[PDB]
């Protein structure tokens, strides 16, 4: 099975479907956007008057602020370990969507594509694929998208407008 | 331009995402990590001493197997939470897809064990802006750019699942 790809100058209609939602930089010199909103249910918890989306390629995770972190793993009930978050194997596949607003779209993540559903069991920890890191000024603070994010959205930078580019991956 | 570059990934079990790249002449061959997060391109240097195991296990590139190579020496640095980075300057050609570029690139002599020691892939590629550069560097987007041979000034990324 391809891992993944990477195209320059171009992207690749058999890996999307639809067409790309856009959305401009704050400022030219970094890959970062405006995010308004996160939400747990159907719900807005989070960052509600507006926050910082960094879309990071090489990171594995999404990541927000401790602050942001503690609230939202408090949301889902999770457990916090030295280097993660983890909840009871078992209740990871009732976990509730995380959705992110971003240009004029909810960006939903459900419970399969946050959870490592490594057993089903009571008595096993699942780890979840996000976790906090502060990032410090002028990037910081800000919430950043890696790989967690990229695999549900196939994503296009585009130099030429300063926008990112949306669609919806297929697998 | 008309032509498009693409580059297969690895997926290491849905935390490491790398591809193939080639840095000289004849081509010494890499594996990296694409990041939009970042704007340098960093190697690790045959100066890099054993001794280091964050070294030890990847590839090194080597300035005295390369009939292209150009040297500048400039010292630079990067500094991580778990300690520091550093090496320095060089220029030589590498070779993304299709595409042949001259470019200045940090050679590393020094980095901790951890996290370095984890990576399944021995380098980083910056898709990141100029303005992040360290040493004001010109990333590798910008210099394909110049070049005039993408059909647009665009680059996407698919990441499958495991
Ligand atoms: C899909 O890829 C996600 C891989 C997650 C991952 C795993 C191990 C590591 Cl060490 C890293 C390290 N990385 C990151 O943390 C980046 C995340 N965005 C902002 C900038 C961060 C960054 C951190 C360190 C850094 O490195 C300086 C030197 O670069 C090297 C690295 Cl990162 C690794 C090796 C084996 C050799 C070299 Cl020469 C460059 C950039 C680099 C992007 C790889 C990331
Ligand atoms: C190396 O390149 C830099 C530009 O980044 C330049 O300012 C510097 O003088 C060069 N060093 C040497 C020794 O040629």
């Amino acid at each position: 099975s391809l891992g993944g790809q990477i195209v320059l100058g171009g992207s690749d209609p058999q890996h999307y479907e639809g067409n790309f939602h856009y959305i401009n930089l704050i400022k030219t010199g970094v890959w970062q956007i405006q995010m308004k909103g996160v939400s747990v249910g159907s719900s807005t918890l989070l960052c509600e008057d507006g926050c910082l989306a960094l879309v990071d390629t090489g990171a594995s995770y999404i990541s927000g602020s401790t602050s942001s972190i503690e609230k939202l793993m408090e949301a889902l009930g999770a457990k916090k370990r030295l280097f993660d978050y983890v909840v009871k194997c078992n209740e990871g596949p009732t976990l509730p969507d995380i959705s992110f607003h971003l240009g004029g779209k909810e960006y939903t993540l459900t419970s399969a594509d946050y959870v490592f559903q490594e057993s089903y069991s009571s008595k096993k920890l699942c780890t979840l694929a996000i976790h906090a890191m502060d990032i410090p000024p002028p990037t910081g603070p800000t919430w950043a998208l890696g790989a967690t994010f990229i695999r549900k959205f196939y994503t296009e930078f585009d130099r030429r407008n300063n926008r990112i580019g949306f669609a919806l991956a297929r697998h | 331009g008309n032509t498009t570059s693409s580059v297969i990934l690895t997926n290491y079990m849905d935390t490491q995402y790398y591809g193939e790249i080639g840095i000289g002449t004849p081509p010494q061959t890499f594996k990296v990590v694409f990041d939009t997060g970042s704007s340098n391109v960093w190697v690790p240097s045959s100066k890099c001493s054993r001794l280091y195991t964050a070294c030890v296990y990847h590839k090194l590139f080597d300035a005295s197997d390369s009939s292209s190579y150009k040297h500048n020496g400039t010292e630079l640095t990067l500094r991580y939470s778990t300690g520091t980075v550093s090496g320095f300057l060089s220029q030589d050609i590498i070779t993304v897809g299709g595409i042949t570029v001259t470019q200045m690139f940090g050679e590393v002599t020094e980095m901790p064990a951890l996290p370095f020691m984890l990576a399944e892939f021995d380098g980083v590629v910056g898709m990141g802006f100029i303005e992040q550069a360290i040493g004001r560097v010109t990333p590798i987007f910008d210099n394909i750019i110049s070049q005039g041979v993408l059909k647009e000034d665009v680059f996407s990324f698919y990441y499958n699942r495991d």
